[PDB]
C-alpha cells in the first residue's frame, strides 16, 4: 500500500 | 540518578502509549497497548530493565503503584518501585512537554505508517536521536558509563 | 565495531524467538512472534535502531536479506543491511553456543512465567546482567561511550 | 494461576 509496514 | 527512569501513559487514535523516561537523559522507550493494565505494564518494566540498568521506576499513577502484578515484575527484575509524586512541579510540565512532542512526531511520520505501533517506534528514533549538541542516546549512554567506571 | 549487530532466529514450543546480538560485546535484545517474517523482522530492526546507534545489521537468513520490507526499515533506520556469512567461522560457534545457553536459561525459568514471551525477556535480563569482570549490559555502554568521546 | 505474569 506504499506504506513502510505495508509496501503493498 | 543513573538508574531513575519515569513512567507515563498518553492515549491517541482509541488507544494507549506506554513510554519510559530516563530522567536524567530525556532518553525513551515506548510501546502502544490496547489498554494500560497491571500485565501489560508489569511485562513493559520487565523489557525495559533487562536492556538498561534500571535502579528505581515512578509509576505514572496510582493504580500501576498498587498493582501487586507490575509489584511482582519490580521483584523479579530487581527494581525499588516509587510513587510519581511531582515533589519538583518542574516534573509534571517536562512530561506534559514531552507528551506534545512525541504526538507531534507521530502526526509528522503518520502517513508512512499503515499501523499506530510503526509510527510510535518511529517518534522514539526521532526523539532520541534529535541533538539538542548531544542527543538523548548520546546522553544516557555517557551517563550511564561514568557511573560504571 | 561500536555499531555492528548480527541477527539470529531460534526455536523453541513452535514459536520462534528473534535475536539481535551486538557483536562486540555479546549484549542482546530479543522477542517473541509466531512466524519469521519481513515485516516482523522489519519492526524488529525499527526498535532496536530507535533504541541503540545500530550502524549495521548482518542478517540471520537470505529471506529477510532479500526481503524488500526488510530493506525498507534499514533505509528509514539508516541501518547498513549486509549479509551474514561467517567469513569468520568462530561466528558460527559463538551463535550456536548462545541459542544453547538462552534455551538452558528459558528452562531454569520456564515454569515461573505462564506465556513463552515473558520466560524470553527474562532470559535476556539474566543474559545480559551475567557477569564473565564485567557483563554485557556494562560492556556496551563502555564500548559506545568510548566511541562518543 | 501462580506465574509473573499471571499471580492467579
Ligand atoms: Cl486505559
Ligand atoms: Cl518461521
Amino acid at each position: 500500500s506504499h506504506k513502510i509496514d505495508n509496501l503493498d | 540518578s543513573p538508574g531513575i527512569w519515569q513512567l507515563d501513559c498518553t492515549h491517541l487514535e482509541g488507544k494507549v502509549i506506554l513510554v519510559a523516561v530516563h530522567v536524567a537523559s530525556g532518553y525513551i522507550e515506548a510501546e502502544v497497548i490496547p489498554a494500560e493494565t497491571g500485565q501489560e505494564t508489569a511485562y513493559f518494566l520487565l523489557k525495559l530493565a533487562g536492556r538498561w540498568p534500571v535502579k528505581t521506576v515512578h509509576t505514572d499513577n496510582g493504580s500501576n503503584f498498587t498493582s501487586t502484578t507490575v509489584k511482582a515484575a519490580c521483584w523479579w527484575a530487581g527494581i525499588k518501585q516509587e510513587d510519581g509524586i511531582p515533589y519538583n512541579p518542574q516534573s509534571q510540565g517536562v512530561i506534559e512537554s514531552m507528551n506534545k512532542e512525541l504526538k507531534k512526531i507521530i502526526g509528522q511520520v503518520r502517513d508512512q505508517a499503515e499501523h499506530l505501533k510503526t509510527a510510535v517506534q518511529m517518534a522514539v528514533f526521532i526523539h532520541n536521536h534529535k541533538r539538542k549538541g548531544y542527543s538523548a542516546g548520546e546522553r544516557i549512554v555517557d551517563i550511564i558509563a561514568t557511573d560504571i567506571q
